[PDB]
């Protein structure tokens, strides 16, 4: 299918910013899990959150962002990441990628949208 | 969360070599881990899922192995196509380990 | 359903409930 | 004996049993390496 981004781009630094994650082909079902990742401009993969679809609000948070990202399901095809006090350190690209029941490896991922936390 | 540790951090092999990368774990996964080639300003594309299987549109030269906290990544014939960076990860999504990545290495042909 | 299960005139018993 | 019990029961009509009052040891599952699908959710393996 798809996934697509929107909402990246400039923002201020110590402001908070949101990211949503659009679906195109198919549902936000409990067969499948969001999940978030950034990259660094010359650096690895770096894992932010999970949130289980369907009803269940299941949702699982890394060490790093424990307090500073907030993953929640809005709807069955858009879904928003909220992040707090930016810093130049986490000017990333983030994808959003889907994850199967099966506790299978990532498909589908997304383009991918680069911010940058700077004045 | 678990914490992954993926050595070599750069590797170079000729053309039909075989490139071996090692990816340890904190504690006991159980397999559950994805192996990804990702190239230059393209999104990571999946490999290796379960750490033994292969998905469609993969290529046989591509073999996964390990089990416990060492786990094995092997990519024979390397072809010039294969220039990328290789990344390993838990797939515990909702297991409270996280899916925290580990160190990407590249390979140079 | 079971939801719980536990295995152990001269004579007077005396119990408390 | 559940996990290594003589035979299971079929798929559609499964073995069912019922744990309380009990100690359980989720150790034992925690080091058997035989275990190729452990894919749980909620609570993780070492913390069970
Ligand atoms: C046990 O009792 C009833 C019997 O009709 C059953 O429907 C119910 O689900 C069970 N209760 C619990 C708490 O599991
Ligand atoms: C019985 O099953 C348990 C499941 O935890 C396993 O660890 C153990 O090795 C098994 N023992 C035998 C004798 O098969």
């Amino acid at each position: 299918e798809s996934l697509e981004e929107s909402g990246g781009g400039l923002v201020q630094p110590g402001a908070s910013l949101t990211l949503t994650c659009k679906a195109s082909g198919f549902s936000f079902s409990s067969g499948y899990y969001m999940c978030w990742v950034r990259q660094a401009p010359g650096k690895g993969l770096e894992w932010i959150a999970c949130t289980s679809g369907g009803s269940s609000q299941y949702t699982i948070y890394a060490n790093w962002a424990k307090g500073r990202s907030t993953i929640s399901k809005t709807s069955s095809t858009t879904v928003t990441l909220q992040m707090t006090s930016l810093t130049a350190a986490d000017t990333a690209t983030y994808f959003c990628a889907r994850g199967p029941s099966t506790y299978y490896g990532m498909d589908l991922w997304g383009p991918g949208t680069l911010v940058t936390v700077s004045s | 969360d678990v914490v992954m540790t993926q050595t070599p951090a750069s590797v170079s092999e000729p053309v039909g070599g075989t490139v071996t990368t090692k990816c340890q774990a904190s504690q006991n996964i159980f397999n559950n881990l994805a192996w990804y080639q990702q190239k230059p300003g393209q999104p990571p594309k999946l490999l290796i899922s379960d750490a033994s299987n292969l998905a469609s549109g993969v290529s046989s030269r591509f073999t996964g192995s390990g089990s416990g906290t060492e786990y094995t990544l092997t990519i024979g014939d390397l072809e010039c196509a294969d220039g990328a960076t290789y990344y390993c990860q838990s797939t515990s999504y909702g297991n409270d380990d996280g899916a925290a990545f580990g160190g990407g290495t590249e390979v140079v042909v | 359903n079971c939801t719980f299960e536990y295995v152990s005139f001269k004579n007077l018993r005396e119990f408390v409930f | 004996e559940v996990f290594n019990a003589t035979r299971f029961a079929s798929v559609y009509a499964w073995n069912r049993k019922r744990i309380s009052n009990c100690v359980a040891d989720y150790s034992v599952l925690y080091n058997s390496a035989s275990f190729s699908t452990f894919k749980c959710y909620g609570v993780s393996p070492t913390k069970l």
